[PDB]
């Protein structure tokens, strides 16, 4: 609830975010507050600030300071955001095709913002607009659908978890997981053993094999 | 030499100090290059007299004893820099350049001997790659003393102490280092300062990574020190050894080749595409002189872009790009018009021959004297190869290679059989035909055929062939007539042209960069349409000078013609910088001969 | 669409991460400014050691009513004891700040006048600890393999300059190597 | 879009013609869309806008051969060709876009 | 007349508010002194973060396409170089709005004399005199408040008879010959100097400031240096080296010479382009040309080693130059050549004197690139104004080697120019003034540029008189290339041999305005200096019989 917290979890989001191999849950329980705080004393501000022409018949720094923090801050979720809008696009299909499918976890509220479902079927579906006025016609009719044939392939992708990124290892310790020799953590992978871990030593490999450690929030990348 | 250990200190302090605000562009240079495996940094002696003028002015009195320090520091530099010890790493090349101040060759005289001097001239020939040691070890002939010398520059022969003697050493070879050496024989500038009499070549050496820099017969700078050597009083022979080179602009050029890239040349070059005055902006870049005669000013530019040259299997390739014919009446502007021609070229030989100035006009195999053994001396066309080239007085070119020239326009090529060489030689240079016609206006009322020599084969063996005919008419002169005064003084239309710069037109040493750019991407090609247009255009070509040709008259017109018109269009085309050409696109093209077939006409 | 870059962070951008780390100042000044993530201050009390944020340190230095503190690594007789301990470890990197290298700009651009004797010192004690630091990089470059990295201690400038190279051809290495089976 | 008012998608993307008609309805189609994240946000955003990160805080742009002035938002900065100013970033991110403010 | 913390304090009050502000420069115009002095100036905005517009005008009438053009809720004003002479609360009108009113405005100049409006009726200003001139001065004391608010016949004549004094007396000031005196970068200078700031910079943009005129007379520039050498004193970068350092790196005294382009071109064109060589040893002669290398003959120095370039003559060249020349030039009256002003360091990317960096400033005002043609001619002169406001910030040393280079091309066009002119003889004694005019010739659109023939005519009035004895007559040149004959022409004044009795007070800024009260046909005060006119050659030959008489001088 520590205001810094939210922004510290933010860049942990976003910096998650543009490394990140496929886009992942929206934190709307946070950044709500954060959607609201931003307005709160963006109107705040300008009270103080025509406040200031009161004063007119000095101290502009914090003035600016504070007018610079906003835009500061907006422009971070901005990238954040956007990145995901695109991510979407890159996997518009793959999100249907968890989307059509009971399990598991779904777009819902749980993945995507509401203007990011919007947004998503929106585009999926004006897309389709456009490639099918376009190229099918003129469609034969197994070419009829846009998705798995089988083969190849097609989006489907990019559930893509083996990627490889950069990594930088914390969690807040027991002294759970931690084996040693210093310092945790496992665990083995898929073709090959444990390397292992430490929070200190930054340790670059399949996305898959660390998901867990990023949903655990026991490594920044 | 702990003094010079003290200079060695001073160098290194040089680089690792030196700041352009804020990185050190010297030490920045080095780690760049030792992944390039250069082994070598090109510096700024004004960087040098901004850092410290002392170790200039030392510098700039014996040079030469110590450029190699200069060197064994830097060569330090490297070990304190590619790697951490605690390989094998080669002695560094160093090539210093600078602003400096120009002198001109013909006033090189002693004084400023064993010194710098910037200076440009121009390469006549390059020398065969020649190594050189670097280092060498030796044991003796009698006691076996493993010696170790290290081969430095800038003779000095082997040192003989562990009979023992008098000097028992003999190179182990095996174990050695080399380096290339090339050098140069270069000649002064056309220009200056000849005086009455003819232009000097000294000689220089290049070495390691200055060798093989420069193209033979190209505008080239070269810094290097003025120097002596024996090479049988005292007599020794003058020359100049070489740090470091710069190419005059740009030359760069060679090979494959250079770009590189600035990008701002790809849509300065495509925008020039989306100019549908391009291909007309190019014609008036041609000739700020010359006011008048578009159509063979249109002529040039599609020869200088290249045309058409496809390979296709088996060995059979057609030519690029074609050749071109001035003849035509004094006045034509045609050798004004050459003379802008070869300095469009980016590389090519002005020939006026017979052939030029002195060069046979085909590469005359020539034996060196000494030692005996023919070696091919090179030629004008040998050296013009993947180049225009220029002829004046095409009226009376060598006879007997006449006919290479009769070949290689064609062929490609030029086979020399002759004493012991077989190889068969490129010549793809593209012809332009200068000549002034029989008796001027005179083949006019007779058969304009035979014109040329006592054949009417070499106008097939030509393309875009063009008479010039100037009448003395009214108005179509006196404007060129009133462009004239102007031309002269004060340069009143060289200024004129200055805010077309502006507005529109190219600036011509921008040409050559345009035009080396576009001839290096792969060659164009036409669609299928334009190409059967050629054909009901030509059969009617053909049709009409058999037709023309009813009155029995003698001529002209080949199956070569077509294929000539052909590759002018892939030329006009190489302008658009478009794998494709238009229906129109090579239409221009066909109107652009068809004053070509009323040459045949008249 | 982001286009650009797109996975790895321009440096650009990550100078603005940085930007965001704790640091200790001089204020020149004895409302509030209440911001948001900011917490301090009362009015600060001027001439002394104070901890703030970076950026706004940078701003208030472009007023100079205030003054930033040289961080206690960052010192010529510090660096020499790193680069040492860098030549006698041809294998690790040894240890730093991190965010140095945007930190070293960042300072010399403007915090230049607060160090003593910075200029012409440490931009080369630097230069040459990011370059034995960079073929150490480059040398380590060799045992690139599928799928293991130790880069261990390297900063987000050195690590995110070179990101794309090693990212993208890893799983060049990887995709094929597992696909053998 | 592009950027204040953007205000319009006409004569952006200098294709038009050239870009093929299916095309031509789907993109306009689609920054209508795009206009609905303008309506998402409530931010605001400037997603189109603020790109690259903010510094510090002012700037010096030059106006190139543009008038202007444009500038009833926020306050009448009087645009004449050859005008430079200093401002801080916040105004600068929509005339640096639209080709009018150009130096940083 | 303020002393400036107040008018400074009080633009403070006026100064800070989003959106800005409301208040803006108005550089004016070509002319340098405002060049460093606005730069200062707008470092002195951007230390304390205030937003302003700023605006390089160039037409006098184009200030009042400006003011009338937009402004709407600004607050304050900032103007330079101008308005020393006429009014612009006549010129712009204006008119009250809403004591304490809505908006100030800030003129700067050291162009004489003030006008009547300056001092008195406070309105638009704000003058900022102080604290150049009192003077008194006392003069407009008596302007104004004998004037205000101005038995009964005979106390009429009376009265109008003590008027008539005040307007006999009143009527000579105003009619007066114009002048400049102070750089205004000083003025600042000091200002930030009250505030208490001093930086090298802003000394050395001082030193371009002050040393800007210095081919115009001095004339406070002579005790200028004590003014900055002082300053330059009060500077002490280090006890000692500190080797170089790279960075700071800073400024000097040192032998500078009127030779031109010292440092970055050889020795020979040294001499060879420089003024004070040129009338002293008659360059245009060749007589003065081989007498020239007699003096290398006196030098020991090579004809090669002047065609030299400056970076690589002998290290013995350089250390024995000084005393070499205190050997030789002594002998062809060049002894006043050598000074001992300020030279910046960037050391690495070399050293430069100020009045060497000068030159090139003024380079990109004509080069480095139907009434609308000059129009748009003009705004492209303030286009390429710009790129002298970077060649200001060292940031960029390269830009300005760009104007470097270019300078060596100015006067290549300009001494070669002068010089046939000099054979051709096209001088005209006249009685009371030596006049010419030029119809044609090479590159007369670099003959626009108010300034190429400003340093024309210094460089021909140099020549023409040295003197050149006697009684040194002032000059007026004139050009056309286009736009139907607007036949560029300006008012010139003789610069005495080093050795000021008066400061000789220009005539043709009051003689030009007796014309634009004459006929006027034709005649274009479009400029903003009264010391040049656009004219058109059909009147222009009648303009010069006008010229003649009254002769006003
Ligand atoms: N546009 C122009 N057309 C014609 N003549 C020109 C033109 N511009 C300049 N000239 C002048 O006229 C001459 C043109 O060359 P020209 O008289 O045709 O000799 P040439 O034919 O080119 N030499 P040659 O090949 O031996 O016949 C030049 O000497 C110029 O002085």
């Amino acid at each position: 609830v520590s205001p810094q917290q939210d922004f510290s979890d933010l860049m942990k989001s976003w910096k998650n975010e543009r490394c990140s191999p496929e886009l992942l849950p929206y934190p709307h329980q946070l950044m709500k507050r954060l959607l609201n705080r931003i307005s709160m004393q963006s109107q705040l501000i300008e009270n103080i600030s025509m406040g200031f022409l009161d004063m007119q018949n000095e101290s502009k720094l914090p003035l600016l300071c504070m007018e610079t923090e906003l835009e500061r801050l907006k422009f971070v979720i901005r990238s954040y955001i956007r990145c995901r809008l695109s991510k979407i696009d890159k996997f518009s299909l793959y999100l249907r095709q968890l989307n059509e499918d009971e399990n598991s976890l779904i777009s819902l509220t749980d993945l995507l913002s509401k203007d990011e479902i919007k947004y998503h079927d929106t585009h999926s579906l004006i897309w389709l607009k456009l490639v099918n006025d376009s190229i099918l016609k003129y469609m034969p009719e197994e070419l009829q659908a846009i998705n798995d044939t089988e083969g190849s392939v097609n989006m489907i992708d990019e559930p893509d978890w083996n990627k490889f990124v950069f990594i930088h290892v914390n969690g807040p310790p027991d002294g759970e997981n931690e084996f040693g020799k210093p310092c945790y953590t496992v665990t083995i992978p898929d073709l090959k053993e444990e390397v292992e871990l430490t929070i200190g030593s930054i340790y670059v490999m399949r996305y898959e094999v660390i998901r867990d450690l990023l949903r655990d929030d026991k490594v920044a990348l | 030499d702990d003094d010079n250990t003290e200079i060695i200190k001073s160098f290194k302090n040089f680089i690792l100090e030196f700041r352009l605000d804020s990185q050190f562009i010297y030490r920045d240079q080095l780690r760049n290059n030792i992944l390039v495996k250069n082994y070598s940094l090109t510096v700024n002696m004004e960087h040098l007299i901004g850092y410290n003028e002392d170790i200039y002015k030392k510098l700039s009195d014996e040079p030469s004893d110590i450029i190699p320090l200069f060197e064994t520091a830097i060569t330090q530099v490297a070990k304190r820099i590619s790697i951490l010890s605690r390989n094998s790493l080669p002695t560094f090349q160093l090539i210093l350049n600078s602003n400096a101040n120009q002198i001109p060759l013909r006033d090189l005289d002693s004084e400023h001997v064993s010194k710098i001097v910037r200076l440009s001239g121009i390469i006549i020939s390059t020398s065969v790659l020649s190594s050189r040691a670097t280092y060498l070890s030796i044991m003796c002939r009698n006691c076996r003393h493993t010696t170790s010398i290290t081969i430095n520059n800038f003779t000095v022969s082997l040192p003989r102490s562990c009979n023992c003697g008098p000097d028992p050493y003999i190179i182990i070879h095996e174990s050695s280092k080399f380096i290339d050496q090339q050098f140069l024989k270069l000649q002064e500038i056309p220009e200056l300062v000849p005086v009455g009499e003819m232009p000097r070549n000294l000689t220089m050496t290049c070495d390691r990574y200055l060798t093989n820099k420069v193209i033979p017969g190209t505008r080239v700078t070269i810094v290097g020190i003025y120097s002596i050597y024996n090479s049988k009083v005292a007599i020794r022979t003058p020359y100049i050894k070489i740090l470091g080179i710069q190419s005059d602009v740009e030359t760069s050029s060679i090979w494959n080749s250079v770009t590189m890239f600035t990008e701002e040349e790809e849509e300065e070059f495509l925008q020039l595409s989306r100019n549908p005055k391009l291909y007309e902006i190019l014609t008036n870049s041609i000739a700020p002189s010359i006011f008048g005669n578009e159509d063979i000013k249109k002529a040039i530019v599609c020869l200088l872009m290249g045309g058409s040259k496809k390979i296709l299997p088996d060995g059979m390739r057609l030519r690029g790009d074609i050749n071109v014919l001035l003849l035509g009446d004094p006045g034509t502007a045609k050798s004004q018009l050459l003379k802008f021609v070869e300095k469009v070229s980016p590389i090519a030989v002005y020939t006026s021959g017979k052939g030029s100035s002195a060069a046979g006009l085909t590469a005359s195999v020539q034996r060196d004297p000494m030692t005996r053994e023919f070696y091919l001396e090179g030629g004008a066309m040998v050296l013009a190869d993947g180049g225009v080239v220029c002829i004046d007085e095409f009226d009376k070119m060598r006879d007997e290679d006449r006919v290479a020239i009769h070949e290689a326009m064609e062929q490609q090529t030029i086979s020399i059989a002759k004493a012991g060489i077989t190889t068969v030689l490129n010549s793809r240079t593209s012809v332009l035909a200068a000549a002034n016609p029989i008796y001027g206006r005179y083949d006019d009322l007779k058969s304009p055929g035979d014109n040329i020599d006592f054949q009417t084969t070499i106008l097939s063996r030509f393309d875009m062939i063009f008479i010039v005919k100037d009448d003395h008419n009214e108005e179509r002169d006196i404007s060129i007539a009133n462009h004239v005064i102007n031309i002269h003084t004060g340069n009143a239309n060289a200024m004129q042209n200055q805010q077309e710069e502006n507005g529109s037109e190219i600036s011509i040493e921008k040409m050559k960069r345009y035009i080396t750019y576009c001839r290096l991407k792969c060659a164009p090609r036409l669609s299928p349409q334009a190409a059967e247009k050629l054909s009901s255009n030509f059969v009617t070509i053909r049709k009409q000078l058999l037709i023309n040709e009813l009155e029995s008259t003698e001529r002209p017109i080949t199956i070569r013609q077509l294929e000539a018109i052909i590759r002018i269009t892939e030329s006009l085309a190489k302008l658009e910088l478009s794998p494709i050409a238009q229906e129109r696109h090579v239409d221009e093209a066909i109107r652009l001969f068809q004053a070509s077939t009323m040459d045949a006409a008249s | 669409l982001p286009a650009h870059l797109q996975q790895t962070f321009s440096p650009e951008e990550i100078q603005f991460i940085v930007e965001n780390e704790p640091i200790k100042i001089f204020p020149r000044i004895t409302w509030q400014l209440i911001t948001t993530d900011d917490k301090a201050l009362n009015n600060m009390v001027a001439m002394r050691s104070t901890e703030v944020v970076l950026w706004i340190a940078l701003l208030l230095k472009q007023q100079s009513k205030c003054s930033i503190v040289a961080p206690q690594w960052l010192t010529t007789k510090e660096l020499d004891r790193k680069i040492q301990y860098e030549k006698t470890h041809p294998d690790r990197f040894s240890e730093l700040p991190w965010n140095w290298l945007v930190l070293a700009r960042i300072l010399f651009n403007k915090a230049k006048d607060d160090f003593h004797d910075p200029i012409h010192e440490l931009r080369g004690k630097i230069q040459d600890l990011r370059e034995i630091r960079q073929i150490k990089v480059l040398k380590g470059l060799k045992y690139l393999n599928e799928s293991h990295l130790q880069l261990d201690n390297l900063s987000l400038l050195e690590i995110n300059e070179l990101r794309p190279f090693i990212t993208e051809i890893m799983d060049k290495l990887r995709e094929i190597h597992t696909a053998s089976l | 879009n592009g950027l204040d008012l953007m205000s319009s998608i006409t004569f952006s993307q200098q294709d038009t013609n050239n870009l093929s008609h299916q095309e031509q309805e789907y993109l306009k189609e689609y920054c209508d869309l795009i206009t609905d994240l303008k309506s998402g946000d409530l931010v605001d955003i400037d997603l189109s806008g603020s790109l690259v990160p903010p510094s510090d805080v002012f700037i010096d742009v030059r106006v190139l051969k543009d008038a202007g002035e444009i500038q009833t938002e926020y306050g009448v900065f009087n645009l004449i060709k050859d005008s430079q100013f200093f401002v801080r970033q916040s105004d600068v991110e929509r005339l640096i876009q639209q080709g009018y403010l150009q130096k940083i | 007349i303020s002393q400036f913390s107040e008018a400074y304090n009080k633009i403070l009050r006026n100064s800070s508010s989003h959106s800005s502000c409301q208040l803006v420069i108005f550089v004016s115009c070509l002319n340098i002194d405002a060049l460093c002095a606005t730069k200062m100036l707008s470092l002195l905005f951007k230390k304390q973060l205030v937003q302003s517009q700023i605006v390089p005008i160039f037409g006098y009438s184009e200030l009042r396409r400006h003011y009338s053009q937009l402004d709407d809720n600004i607050n304050s004003l900032l103007l330079v170089g101008f308005g020393g002479v006429i009014d612009l609360e006549a010129f712009l009108e204006i008119d009250p709005q809403e004591q304490s009113f809505r908006r100030d405005i800030y003129v700067l100049d050291a162009h004489r004399p003030w006008n009547l409006d300056n001092i008195f009726g406070s309105q638009i200003i704000q003058c900022f005199d102080d604290g150049t001139v009192d003077d008194t001065l006392g003069e407009q004391k008596e302007a104004y408040y004998k004037l205000l608010e101005l038995n009964d016949l005979s106390k009429r004549k009376q009265r109008k008879k003590q008027i008539h004094e005040y307007e006999g007396v009143l009527e000579e000031y105003y009619s007066q010959g114009t002048t400049v005196v102070n750089s205004i970068s000083a003025q600042i200078y000091s200002l930030l100097s009250a505030i208490g700031e001093t930086n090298l910079s802003n000394l050395w943009l001082n030193i371009l400031g002050t040393t800007s005129l210095d081919i115009a007379y001095a004339q406070v520039y002579n005790r200028l240096y004590p003014l900055l050498q002082d300053e330059v004193k009060r500077l002490t970068p280090s006890s000692r080296n500190s080797v170089k350092t790279p960075d700071t790196l800073t400024l000097n005294i040192q032998p500078d010479y009127y030779l031109f382009l010292l440092r970055h071109s050889s020795l020979y064109d040294s001499f060879y382009y420089s003024n004070y060589v040129n009338a002293k040893l008659s360059l245009w002669n060749e007589n003065g040309k081989k007498r020239l290398h007699k003096m290398f003959a006196r030098m020991g120095i090579p004809l090669s080693t002047a065609q030299e370039t400056w970076l690589y003559m002998d290290h013995s060249i350089k250390r024995e130059l000084g005393i070499i020349f205190d050997k030789n030039l002594d002998r062809y009256g060049l002894q006043d050549i050598i000074r001992d002003g300020f030279v910046r360091t960037l050391g690495y990317r070399g050293s430069i004197s100020a009045s060497e960096f000068v030159e090139a400033l003024t380079a990109l005002l004509e080069v480095g690139n139907s009434a609308q043609k000059l129009t748009n001619l003009r705004k492209r002169w303030v286009s390429n104004f710009w790129l002298s406001w970077d060649a200001l910030d060292d940031r960029k040393v390269e830009l300005l080697n760009r104007g470097i280079q270019l300078a060596q091309d100015l006067q290549r066009a300009i001494f070669n120019t002068g010089v046939a002119i000099l054979e051709k003889k096209l001088i005209k004694h006249l009685r009371i003034y030596r006049l010419c005019v030029l119809q044609d010739g090479p590159d007369l659109d670099l003959y626009r540029n108010p300034l190429t023939l400003l340093r024309l005519g210094n460089w021909l009035i140099e020549c023409c008189a040295e003197s050149e004895d006697k009684q040194l007559l002032p000059m007026v040149l004139a050009s056309i290339d286009e736009n139907t004959d607007t036949y560029l022409v300006a008012g010139l004044t003789p610069r005495y041999p080093r050795g000021t009795k008066k400061p000789i007070l220009n005539n043709f800024s009051m003689a030009f305005q007796q014309i634009t009260a004459e006929t006027d046909a034709k005649v274009r005060i479009d400029n903003f200096e009264s010391s040049i006119i656009e004219i058109r050659r059909e009147d222009l030959s009648p303009f010069l019989e006008k010229l003649t008489l009254s002769g006003l001088l």
